[PDB]
């Protein structure tokens, strides 16, 4: 789950699906689908590649917005 | 039966003017065209297969400024590298969460491979909702 990583380590994943630093398609695939089901977020791979007018779509831009979409909504959050 | 997808083939065919909405118009109706100007890049060129030439076409779409104009940054990322980009998250289905290359009329009932005037960009949930209603 997303309190298995540190801050860290989510930052990382995060920016190995937007740099698409992966060996395949189907990688890059698999490490959204993990990313979807660690956050939660209903918006699902949007945070990523269809964000809302006005979200930093970066990668700590992405990580935030997950940290603070699951503290308002009462969600655990990262490791440390 | 042997795969004719499996099989080399060769480019051929016209594709179509597209906009810049192109990606959203494969959410609709039969899907959009192969762009002209990535048929034009691709005509006449020798492909290993079916996913030797779709990886071109995204390949295609990375090189060419309008196509790839309203492609966020992480969305280049992965064209830039042969890989088709995530549609959005309400044309998904399960697994599939890209957009997908069908051919019009079956390669079973006389379609061609590599015939760009044959094939369609859609997204998984059209190409689906087109499916189930054959």
């Amino acid at each position: 789950s997303i309190s298995d990583y540190t801050e860290a380590e989510f930052l990382q994943l995060v920016t190995t699906i937007c740099n698409a630093d992966t060996s395949s398609e189907e990688e890059l695939v698999k490490l959204v689908t993990h990313f979807e089901e660690m956050t939660e977020h209903p918006s699902g791979s949007d945070l990523i590649y269809y964000p809302k007018e006005g979200d930093d779509d970066s990668p700590s831009g992405i990580v935030n917005t997950v940290k603070q979409w699951r503290a308002a909504n009462g969600k655990s959050g990262f490791k440390q | 039966m042997e795969s004719k997808r499996n099989k080399p083939g060769k480019a051929t065919g016209k594709g179509k003017p597209v906009g810049d909405k192109w990606l959203d118009d494969a959410g609709k109706d039969s899907g959009a065209p192969i762009p002209d100007r990535i048929a034009d890049k691709l005509r006449d060129k020798e492909f290993k297969s079916f996913d030797d030439f779709r990886k071109a076409v995204w390949e295609e779409v990375s090189k060419d400024p309008e196509l790839s104009k309203n492609l966020n940054p992480s969305a280049k990322s992965s064209v830039s590298k042969g890989y088709s980009p995530f549609t959005p998250k309400n044309q998904q289905v399960g697994g599939r969460k890209v957009y997908e290359l069908h051919h019009d009329k079956p390669i079973s009932q006389g379609g061609e491979v590599y015939d760009m005037d044959n094939i369609r960009v859609t997204t998984p949930k059209r190409h689906i909702d087109i499916h189930r209603g054959k």
